[PDB]
DNA sequence: AATCTGGGTCCTT
DNA sequence: TAAGGACCCAGAT
């Protein structure tokens, strides 16, 4: 459920989410992009970054099928609808 | 140090050393 | 203005 | 079933 960070005492929500918060203190970046060697504190941040290399666009507009890498681009797109 | 077991209170410097000890209990 | 940071919840074995 | 994986978002660079 939740835990207090033993460094700054802030309450961190989520079973398994304390390590990612601790790394905001330590600066450890355990995840590395295989292509451009850039490192990240979080697996999910690396995953979005790899879209730059794979060209993947998982955010799809149900009206016309326009495909985007970021949800805010999709949000911007939907004004035309 | 920052990775503390919530059952026996042993302190571990890295996350794996904490998760290595989770099998003891 | 676009993109990032850090923290939130849901799902799935 | 922990906790990995996925995704959202308010605020900041
Ligand atoms: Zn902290
Ligand atoms: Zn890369
Ligand atoms: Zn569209
Ligand atoms: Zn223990």
């Amino acid at each position: 459920h939740m835990q207090k960070c033993p460094i700054c005492e802030k309450v961190i929500q989520g079973a398994g989410k304390l390590p990612r918060h601790i790394r905001t203190h330590t600066g450890e970046k355990p995840y590395e992009c295989n292509i451009c060697k850039v490192r990240f504190t979080r697996q999910d941040k690396l995953k979005v970054h790899m879209r730059k290399h794979t060209g993947e666009k998982p955010y799809l507009c149900q009206q016309c099928g326009a495909a985007f890498a970021h949800n805010y681009d999709l949000k911007n797109h939907m004004r035309v609808h | 140090k920052p990775y503390l077991c919530q059952q026996c209170g042993a302190a571990f410097a890295h996350n794996y050393d904490l998760k290595n000890h989770m099998r003891v209990h």
